[PDB]
């Protein structure tokens, strides 16, 4: 594919050239406030929503004619053909013939029609829904109109929109960089490498691709943030052109329908092998040759169950329906399977376990414990707010913040008021606003000369300050970060205002602070400041961001801050679930080993009884390092550890551990955690939110992204969307993921237990000789035309008590389709349905005058057609015709039979480990098949002029009840099977019949 | 006539009887308030 | 290879020795529970109908004329002047005709004379065992003509004369009614007997109805039909040796080599006719005597 690096450095012709005015001029943009949405909507009308060309789609005329005239459907044209013409050279031969061959013919084409019409309906409703998805949650596109910045679709991006991104933010078209602050976009989409290229306003280089003023369609900006004015939209956008003809998906295979297929073909062959072995069969037992086709026909049909591509597609569209209305958009239709094979969850515990919504509650300062924030009855705090060191922490606790309030919110309170920033700036910013006074006057005294934003690599924040005091040297550093790392940098600490050397004994009561404040599952942070001596910095001296030149070492540690952020709700009842079905969870969090450790044993990561290496040893008190590593089933694996083991060490811990929490993790580690999950042999399901855990999301078997916090790169990167970014989702989705295998192997279990019954009166009617006891229009009336509702049914079933109460499936071995199905459905359901229909039929021939020791060998002379002087048991001579309404009262009674053994059958259907008592009949759908079947056996076999038409006739009441006794012993068969797997898992049956 | 079975009988009550399935299972189906 | 047997678990075809024998004494104990089961319902069912009486008998009514010898498509043609082109016609009709002739009918507790003529029909009570067997209507093969298989063993078929013997179909517990002189208007011109159920030939179509010739029909009596005194028919059960009456035509002066389909209807209360079924009361026989 020579589309890139060709088709692209080519065909490029912007206005990067274009300065400010000449932008504003050409464009016509309020490069302060943006168009306006009536000019928005003028534009969207005029060029068209922001969207590539959609494929052709075919008509609607289209797919019902390729149905009707399907694979399947073939046979039954060809064979409704041959009747027509076998009609026509019979009208010529002898006059006055009779019309059966032509009413076979008919009733074969109505037949093609009715299948193809009900194969219609269901695609139909399947395309449509499916399609429902695509419009499910749309991208959004932030832009700046009439003053104001909303979030609007997509597709409704207009030329000249001034449109802002930050990180993690999808590039909506090609734009046109205005104002832009340390933005780095990824290119690898557009030139192929993956390095970030900075995008500034200034012009820097006349080829489009080179230059930092210009940002791509399809590319998103890795770092920063950035507005823009769209230059392209829609087709016309650089990377619309490749992306609209040289970018279109592949082949991909799923296994879900994969599996089917296979199976599908093996009982196709063996079916068109038995067809074509009983067409010369047929042909040599002196048959006609039409009839020859006529019981090939009946036999492939009987045989195939052709309808199980479409209960598949059935199945997946319903349980990725229920997914999505549990707050789980599954992106692809192949991840709707995956989930119900996970087996290791890696998630998160800021945003996904927790509410993310923290609040600043303990402190720790002049080497006391204080709790604060009032409930707003301004009642203060636990403490005098006079406290010298208090007044030093909340300076370094609003002027190193970065957070501010939005406008419209001085009317309500502080603890119910928006703020803009980081959960833990917001909740310091309420916690100043609540007991200290108001931080736009203190930032604004303290003016701040540099700062340095949170990065991994320092693992603190910065801010430099000139105090506008008289008795302080002129500047003021403040840092807060990680209070482990913060407490190493700092040689002295306040204490009631005086400032002292910070010795062994002052920093072991702040470790004391720490774990008694980290084993309340709280997030503390560090907090410091320095007033360099004015001597060495003078008034006027410079301090340098880029070459660190003012101390970063020897501060003075004022206080620790720390703040509650409470878990999800249903979370402790998802862990619980979790690990009630086999399934490994994994904590993967940033936060303090002592704060992630108490998180972890509270919301159930850690259950009661399970000891770390460190809680033996504290427990036993010996050293850590003396301790067995064996002894302790769970573990707190640090980030600094992490970094420095070995795949070994990896695989070690990953193996001999059910309870493993990785704290102080980069997110970019954890594509080694995945990587070691995977090496495990699991199916791993990731959490990930930010721009960095996109190779953990692309790496992991099912990547879950946040669809509140989380960024178009996650949600991009993933494989499903947690609508509310809640950890119970991903179990009730792993849930239904088992539902989809369950039902679909029931639903299999029953399409084909009606295989037997439809089939065995050819085999004994060849083998015993006795008269046909099933036609071929009665089994198309019972496949085609009666078990197509039912057989969709077990579709909607629900779920079972014990669906999270056994063990995950591995793909590598348990398949739909298993030898105990078979053994179900074709040697023990079958056979007695088989012999339910059997039975009425020798009640019909017995009741009639032809006993059943007598029926043997009588079909030569049954089938004559010139032989009517047929003697029965009692003596009497019957006719041709007397005696073929006979047979077809017979056929139309074991179609009901069929029908009776069926309803039965569908009902064991319903569940196949619990009691139909239990389960409950909570199945409309299956309950409206059973009526609507019985229905329309009851109207083919008691409408006026079918005798005559599909050839089946009246029944009497008394047959009705034949197969009674046979419904009631699959049912009690069925349930002692189940009660006895029930009473004795890993038993004889359950290894033996339970599929 | 000892050879003639009322057909008729049975017939209206079959009918009668996939009727009253069908309209039966059209309410299921079309449920207004089985949920 | 490894699928087909595999030696570490001593597996045949996909299960070990100790999983096979498992499944084959479940399987056994199923499957004959299963026919078991089977087999006790069927018998349950024979428990309800009668061992003399079929539970239903609107299938079998009106009953069926049938004719004999039986030919595919109901078309006898054959050469006249071949000695075997009509051996298979002859060879059916002595099949069935032996059963009727003197010496099948020697014991007097199983076969009874009954009238030379049409008389009242012979109805023996109830249809049980109170009485064991009961007797039969015997029925001598000279009563047809010159198609009795006594004096001439071709039938006629040697001459161009065809003679094909008409038969009523067998049910049990019926009583024909011939047609009233009341209503007669329609059928064609025969005997009137009361005690005679009678069976007229006729063509097919405007061409059958000038070259077939000229009908003589053979019966008991000289009467064209069955005698009312040979019904009722009880079954195998209370009538094993039970003869049938029987009425032969004879197809004399018709046109050589060339075919013609004639019909022969039965007439009668109890006798209706069928649009589907060609063979409910009436029958079409196609000859040609290509000579
Ligand atoms: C089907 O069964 C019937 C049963 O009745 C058979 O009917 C016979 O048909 C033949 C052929 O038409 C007739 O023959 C005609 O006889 C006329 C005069 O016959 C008189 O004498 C008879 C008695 O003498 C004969 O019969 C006894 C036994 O009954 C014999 O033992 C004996 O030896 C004699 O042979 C009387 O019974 C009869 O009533 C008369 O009084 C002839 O006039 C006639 O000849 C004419 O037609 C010829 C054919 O075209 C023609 O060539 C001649 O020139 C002439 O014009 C003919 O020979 C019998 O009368 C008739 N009845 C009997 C009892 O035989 C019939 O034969 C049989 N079908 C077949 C194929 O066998
Ligand atoms: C019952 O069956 C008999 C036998 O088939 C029919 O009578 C005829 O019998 C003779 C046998 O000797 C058949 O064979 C011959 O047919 C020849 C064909 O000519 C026909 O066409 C002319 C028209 O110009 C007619 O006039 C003529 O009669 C034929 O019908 C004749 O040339 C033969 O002639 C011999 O017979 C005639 C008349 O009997 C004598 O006068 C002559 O001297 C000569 O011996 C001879 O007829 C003939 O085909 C049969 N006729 C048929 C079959 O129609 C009876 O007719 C049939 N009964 C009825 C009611 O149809
Ligand atoms: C997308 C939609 C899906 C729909 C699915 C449901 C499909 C329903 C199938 C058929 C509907 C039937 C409609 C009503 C038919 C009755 C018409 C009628 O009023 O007829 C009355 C007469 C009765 O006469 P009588 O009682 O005096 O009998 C005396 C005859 N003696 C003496 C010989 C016994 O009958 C006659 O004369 C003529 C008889 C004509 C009977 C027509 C029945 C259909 C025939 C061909 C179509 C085949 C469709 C098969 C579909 C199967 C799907 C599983
Ligand atoms: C003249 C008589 C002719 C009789 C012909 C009888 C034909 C009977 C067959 C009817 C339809 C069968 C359809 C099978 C479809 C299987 C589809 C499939 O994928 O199955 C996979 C499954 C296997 O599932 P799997 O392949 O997914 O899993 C495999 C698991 N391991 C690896 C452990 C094995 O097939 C089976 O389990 C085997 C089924 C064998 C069925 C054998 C039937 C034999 C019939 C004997 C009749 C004898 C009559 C004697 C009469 C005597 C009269 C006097
Ligand atoms: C004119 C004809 C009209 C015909 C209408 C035909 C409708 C046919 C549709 C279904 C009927 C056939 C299948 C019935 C399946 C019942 C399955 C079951 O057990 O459900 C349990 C379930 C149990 O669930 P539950 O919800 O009641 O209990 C739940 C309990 N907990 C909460 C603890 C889990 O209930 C039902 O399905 C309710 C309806 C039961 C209807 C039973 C009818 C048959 C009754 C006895 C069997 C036949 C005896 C015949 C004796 C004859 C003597 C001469
Ligand atoms: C003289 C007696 C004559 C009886 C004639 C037949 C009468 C009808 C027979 C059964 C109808 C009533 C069934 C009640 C079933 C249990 C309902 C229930 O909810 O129990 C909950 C219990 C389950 O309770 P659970 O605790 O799991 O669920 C409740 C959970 N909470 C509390 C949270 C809501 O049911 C079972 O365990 C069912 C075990 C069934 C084992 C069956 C073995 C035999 C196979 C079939 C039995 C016979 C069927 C009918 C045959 C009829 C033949 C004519
Ligand atoms: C009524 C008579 C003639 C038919 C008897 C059929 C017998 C020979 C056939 C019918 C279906 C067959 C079974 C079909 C499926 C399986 C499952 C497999 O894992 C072991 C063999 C087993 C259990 C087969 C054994 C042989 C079997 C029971
Ligand atoms: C409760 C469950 C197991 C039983 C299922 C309902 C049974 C009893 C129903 C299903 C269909 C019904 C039949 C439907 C039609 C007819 C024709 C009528 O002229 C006589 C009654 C008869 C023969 C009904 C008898 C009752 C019947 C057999
Ligand atoms: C407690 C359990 C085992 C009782 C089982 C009873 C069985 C033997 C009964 C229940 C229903 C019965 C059937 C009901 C209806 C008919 C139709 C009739 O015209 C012939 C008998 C026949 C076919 C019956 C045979 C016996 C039968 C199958
Ligand atoms: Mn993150
Ligand atoms: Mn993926
Ligand atoms: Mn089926």
């Amino acid at each position: 594919e020579r589309d890139m690096d060709e088709l692209k450095k080519e065909v490029s012709m912007d206005d990067h050239k274009l300065s400010l005015d000449e932008l504003h001029r050409k464009y016509g943009t309020d490069l302060s406030r943006g168009l306006t949405p009536a000019r928005a909507a003028e534009i969207l009308a005029r060029d068209g929503p922001n969207a590539l060309t959609p494929p052709p789609t075919t008509p609607e005329w289209v797919k019902f004619c390729r149905q009707l005239f399907g694979g399947f459907s073939m046979l039954l044209w060809i064979g409704a053909i041959l009747c027509f013409l076998a009609y026509g050279i019979q009208a010529a031969t002898e006059e006055e013939p009779q019309n059966d061959n032509l009413y076979l013919g008919v009733v074969l084409s109505a037949v093609v029609i009715i299948t193809g019409c009900f194969s219609y309906y269901q695609e139909a409703k399947s395309s449509k829904i499916m399609e429902s998805f695509k419009n499910m949650v749309p991208q959004q596109a932030l832009v700046i109109r009439n003053g104001e910045k909303m979030s609007i679709n997509a597709e409704e991006v207009v030329v000249g929109d001034l449109v802002e991104v930050k990180g993690g933010d999808r590039i909506p078209a090609d734009l046109r960089i205005i104002s832009a602050n340390g933005c780095k976009v990824d290119n690898s989409s557009l030139t192929g490498e993956s390095e970030p290229q900075t995008r500034s306003p200034d012009f820097t280089n006349e080829n489009p691709l080179e230059t930092r003023n210009i940002a791509f369609f399809s590319t998103n900006c890795v770092e920063g943030t950035a507005r823009g004015i769209v230059v392209y939209t829609g087709d016309r956008t650089v990377m619309g052109r490749i992306a609209t003809l040289a970018s279109g998906l592949e082949g991909g295979q799923t296994p879900i329908a994969a599996e089917i297929e296979h199976f599908i073909h093996i009982i196709t062959g063996v079916a068109v092998f038995l067809g074509v072995s009983f067409f010369i069969l047929s042909l040599i037992l002196e048959y006609t040759w039409l009839e020859a086709v006529i019981f090939l026909i009946g036999i492939i049909v009987a045989n195939v169950p052709e309808g199980l591509l479409a209960t598949v597609t059935v199945c997946l569209t319903l349980t990725a329906k229920r997914m999505a209305r549990k707050n789980c958009l599954v992106k692809n239709l192949e991840a709707v399977e995956t989930l119900g094979s996970t087996s290791t969850i890696c998630s998160d515990k800021t945003g996904t376990l927790t509410q993310n919504r923290m609040t600043v509650a303990h402190m720790w300062f002049d080497n006391q414990i204080h709790e604060a924030d009032t409930t707003e009855n301004q009642s203060g705090v636990s403490f005098d707010k006079t406290s010298a060191t208090w007044l030093a922490l909340s300076r370094i606790a609003g002027l190193c913040n970065r957070a501010v309030f939005q406008a419209n919110q001085e009317n309500l309170p502080i603890l119910k008021r928006a703020v803009a920033g980081d959960a833990s700036e917001s909740a310091l910013l309420k916690c100043i606003e609540l007991c200290c006074g108001s931080v736009k006057e203190m930032r604004e005294r303290y003016t701040k000369i540099v700062e340095i934003p949170f990065n991994s690599t320092n693992k603190y924040q910065l801010s430099i300050h000139k105090n506008p005091n008289t008795a302080e040297p002129r500047h003021l550093l403040v840092m807060k970060g990680a209070p482990e790392r913060i407490l190493d940098r700092c040689s002295s600490i306040l204490i009631h205002g005086k400032e002292q050397p910070l010795d062994e004994e002052l920093k072991d009561a702040f470790q004391n602070a720490y774990l008694e404040l980290g084993g309340l599952g709280e997030r503390v942070l560090g907090f410091c400041h320095l007033f360099l001596p004015d001597e060495q910095f003078p008034e006027g001296f410079q301090f340098d961001t880029d070459d660190v030149n003012f101390p970063l070492d020897n501060l003075c540690f004022v206080g620790l801050i720390s703040m509650i952020d409470p878990p999800r709700a249903a979370v402790p009842d998802a862990v619980g679930k979790c690990r009630s079905a086999g399934i490994k969870v994994i904590m993967v969090t940033g936060d303090h080993p002592i704060t992630a450790k108490a998180i972890a044993k509270g919301v159930g990561i850690i259950s009661e009884g399970n000891e770390t290496v460190e809680d033996i040893a504290a427990r036993l008190n010996i050293p850590v390092s003396q301790v067995n590593p064996r002894d302790a089933k769970a573990c707190v694996v640090h980030g600094s550890d992490l970094k420095d083991m070995t795949s070994e060490q990896l695989d070690d811990i990953l193996k001999y551990h059910t309870e493993i929490v990785f704290a102080r993790t980069s997110p970019q580690q954890k594509l080694i955690i995945v990587e070691g999950c995977q090496r495990q042999g699991a199916i791993v399901a990731v959490t990930g939110d930010g721009v960095n855990d996109s190779p953990a999301l692309k790496k992991a078997d099912i990547g879950v992204a946040m669809g509140i916090a989380g960024s178009d790169v996650s949600k991009q990167a993933a494989d499903m969307i947690l609508l509310d970014d809640n950890f119970a989702s991903i179990v009730t989705g792993v849930e239904e993921g088992r539902l989809i295998f369950d039902n679909l192997k029931k639903s299999i279990a029953y399409t084909l237990t009606s295989n037997i019954p439809e089939i065995t009166p050819f085999l004994i009617f060849i083998i015993a000789n006795i008269p046909l006891p099933l036609g071929t229009v009665t089994i198309l009336c019972i496949d085609l035309g009666t078990d197509m509702v039912p057989a969709i049914s077990l579709a909607y079933e629900q779920a079972e008590s014990d669906i999270m109460k056994r063990q995950p499936r591995n793909p590598k071995t348990d398949k739909l389709v298993n030898e105990r199905l078979i053994s179900m459905a074709y040697g023990q359901i079958g056979m007695i349905q088989a012999l339910g229909g059997f039975f009425t039929y020798f009640v019909i021939l017995a009741e009639n005058g032809f006993l059943p020791i007598h029926l043997l060998g009588l079909r030569v002379n049954w089938d004559d057609r010139w032989i009517n002087d047929v003697e029965d048991s009692y003596g009497q001579q019957w006719t041709y015709e007397q005696r073929k309404i006979v047979e077809f009262t017979c056929h139309t009674a074991f179609f009901v039979s069929i029908v009776v053994v069926q309803w039965a059958d569908l009902v064991i259907c319903k569940t196949r480990r619990n009691s139909v008592f239990q389960q409950g009949m909570k199945n409309k759908i299956l309950i409206f098949g059973l009526f609507e079947e019985t229905a329309l056996a009851a109207f083919l076999s008691y409408c006026p002029g079918m005798g005559v038409a599909l050839r089946m006739y009246p029944l009497k009441p008394t047959w009705w009840f034949c197969a009674f006794p046979y419904s009631l012993l699959i049912f009690v068969y069925d349930e002692v099977r189940k009660l006895i797997i029930r009473r004795r898992p890993g038993g004889w049956v359950e290894k033996e019949t339970y599929y | 006539d000892p050879f003639y079975y009322d057909y008729e009988t049975v017939r209206n009550g079959g009918l009668i009887f996939a009727a009253l399935a069908f309209i039966v299972g059209l309410i299921i189906i079309l449920s207004k308030r089985l949920r | 290879k490894k699928f087909i047997w595999n030696s570490e678990k001593k597996e045949f075809l996909g299960r070990t020795g100790g999983s096979w024998f498992k499944i084959l004494l479940f399987y056994v104990i199923f499957y004959g529970c299963l026919a078991g089961i089977f087999i006790g319902t069927i018998q349950v069912m024979l428990l309800t109908i009668s061992e003399f009486k079929p539970t239903y008998q609107d299938r079998v009514a009106p009953p069926g004329l049938t004719q004999i010898p039986q030919s595919q498509k109901t078309e006898i043609s054959f050469r006249p002047n071949d000695p075997q082109s009509y051996e298979s016609y002859v060879v059916s009709i002595v099949r069935f005709l032996e059963k009727y002739k003197d010496l099948a009918q020697k014991d007097d507790m199983i076969f009874e004379d009954c009238g030379n003529v049409p008389s009242e029909l012979k109805e023996r009570g109830e249809y049980n065992n109170e009485r064991g067997e009961r007797k039969v209507c015997r029925f001598r093969l000279e009563w047809l003509g010159n198609c009795s298989g006594l004096n001439d063993e071709t039938y006629g078929y040697k001459d161009g004369k065809p003679c094909v013997i008409i038969k009523l179909n067998r049910v049990l517990g019926f009583k024909p009614k011939p047609p009233k002189n009341e209503s007669l208007e329609t059928y064609p011109v025969m005997k009137y007997n009361p005690y005679v159920l009678p069976v007229h030939c006729t063509g097919k179509r405007d061409e059958d109805k000038e070259k077939v010739g000229t009908m003589e029909y053979f019966g008991l009596g000289g009467y064209p039909g069955f005698p009312l005194q040979y019904y009722p028919y009880y079954g195998k059960l209370l009538q094993p040796k039970y003869l049938q009456p029987l009425m032969a035509v004879q197809f004399t002066n018709l046109t050589m080599d060339t075919e013609i389909r004639i019909e022969c209807k039965a007439y009668g209360e109890n006798i209706g006719y069928s649009e589907k079924d060609r063979f409910q009361g009436r029958f079409d026989v196609k000859i040609e005597v290509k000579s």
